[PDB]
């Protein structure tokens, strides 16, 4: 939900004897296919931009400027991790192509499919077709009642 | 077709000109930090080789596949036929190098368009160009199928006409 | 010139370690990452700091000069005299740093243009300003940019 990883403990051993259907759970950060020469950034994180389109934030002035979970003409990149601590969130600018799962819009999940295009919205959120190119590799895979993730690939800009 | 392509009788005849074949290093100038993917690709619907290339998602794995300016993945730099496995620079990625073309007369400096088939032909047929796409030099023909250089850097703003 | 060479008789005071970077001869960008493509080519002209377009044709090889507009090719970072080259930043490529502004009229929100002669201008869209525009010397004005593409 709010948190990469799960804010609640666990009361049970894992059994760790299959090998099928175990990259599913919400805190699998970062890419599912990764290059070794991909230009990675970090901001200040304001929200939980995780796994989501973020734009460019700015203030008054007095403080830097920051991501924030967005979309439409104002996207900069898309967040695949965040360091709590620090409250850091990591950026592959969206010149640079990524492929891994991204939040999904809980709004016709269902009618999503692998070759669908897609599209952020104002709340980074993917949601079925603009002006940037990312393609649904499968189909959506529910977390929490609210919280779906789809395999997505996002390749620059129309 | 292959890129490869045979038992000789005799050996095949300066330095310059000799870049013009169709199994030429495609890169005209590479760099580190260029990123390299790699995809399955049709062994029996069209030959990828040095052809812009799109990703479709089939129900057993994700394919490439020749396709048009307007949904284009990236370009397909190399073929493996032994795995049949396409290598493919995506567009996000700067390119200088020879691609297929189908007009064996194209000049230097005219504005590109890639097609249906994953070809380089003249902007000027009338769809509207999505792709910064330049002739490097003029087109040339390997006795049959026609080349060119060409320089392709990111995706156009406004549709040309 | 990026780096005018001229002979002086007493040093100049530089100790303070605050607005010491906004200059003309800082080439090369605020934040730089290793797998960042650069291209060096042939120029004419000056486009130092600035939008940078491939011009083609004794025939020559193309070379770049300062442009923008459908033209736009990538952004000149920094350059060679003696060579009379220059290392360009391809437009597929983001860049954050201090670029050649029209005038005083930029500020922080604003989106930006390259314009025919490579300076960044109010308004598809190419850059973000981060800081508000800064008179390095006569009509000379850089502002801070993060180049994010075409719209």
């Amino acid at each position: 939900a709010l948190m990469k990883n799960p804010q609640q403990d666990s009361g049970l051993l894992s059994n760790s004897i299959d090998f099928r259907d175990q990259n599913l759970i919400f805190s699998n950060s970062g890419g599912v296919c990764t290059s070794s020469k991909d230009k990675i950034e970090n901001y200040p994180a304001k929200g939980y931009p995780y796994k989501r389109g973020v734009k460019l934030s700015f203030g008054d002035g007095t403080t830097e400027l920051e991501v924030e979970a967005g979309g439409g003409d104002d996207l900069y990149g898309v967040c695949s991790d965040i360091d709590e601590f620090s409250g850091m969130a990591t950026v592959i600018p969206i010149t640079n192509n990524f492929t891994g799962y991204l939040t999904l819009k809980k709004d016709g999940q269902n009618g999503v499919n692998p070759g669908d295009k897609l599209n952020f919205n104002q709340h980074g959120e993917l949601e079925k077709v603009k002006s940037v190119n990312a393609i649904a590799l499968s189909k959506a895979h529910k977390l929490t009642e609210d919280l779906f993730i789809v395999l997505a690939s996002v390749f620059g800009n129309r | 077709y292959s890129k490869s392509m045979i038992e000789n009788k005799v050996f095949s005849s300066c330095f310059k000109s000799k870049n013009e074949r169709v199994d030429a290093y495609s890169f005209a100038c590479s760099s580190y930090t260029d990123k390299i993917e790699e995809y399955l690709y049709d062994p029996a619907n069209s030959f990828p080789y040095k052809r812009g290339v799109k990703l479709v998602p089939k129900e057993n794995s994700i394919y490439v596949e020749v396709g048009a300016d307007t949904d284009m993945y990236g370009i397909c730099v190399d073929v493996c036929e032994f795995s049949c496995t396409a290598y493919v620079l995506p567009i996000t990625n700067n390119f200088e190098g020879y691609l297929v073309t189908r007009n064996p007369s194209i000049k230097i400096g005219e504005i590109l368009d890639i097609n249906n088939n994953g070809v380089i032909i003249k902007a000027g047929g009338g769809p509207p160009t999505a792709i910064n796409i330049y002739a490097l030099s003029d087109s040339f023909t390997i006795n049959s199928i026609n080349l060119i250089k060409v320089a392709i850097f990111g995706n156009r703003g406004l549709e040309k006409t | 010139m990026k780096n005018p060479q001229h002979d002086a008789s007493l040093l100049s005071n530089s100790n303070e370690f605050r607005d010491k970077n906004v200059e003309f001869f800082a080439s090369g960008g605020t934040r730089t990452s290793k797998f960042d493509k650069l291209e060096n080519h042939p120029f004419l002209g000056y486009p130092y700091k600035r939008g940078v377009k491939r011009v083609i044709q004794s025939h020559y090889e193309p070379h770049v000069e300062a442009g923008g507009g459908e033209d736009l090719y990538g952004i000149c970072i920094d350059i060679d005299e003696f060579s009379k080259t220059a290392t360009i930043v391809p437009i597929t490529n983001n860049f954050e740093g201090y670029l050649v502004a029209k005038d005083s009229t930029v500020k922080v929100k604003d989106k930006l243009i390259f314009n025919k002669d490579g300076a960044l201008e109010k308004v598809t869209i190419n850059a973000t300003a981060l800081t508000d525009a800064k008179q390095i010397s006569n009509e000379v004005y850089l502002v801070k940019v993060a180049v994010f593409g075409n719209k």
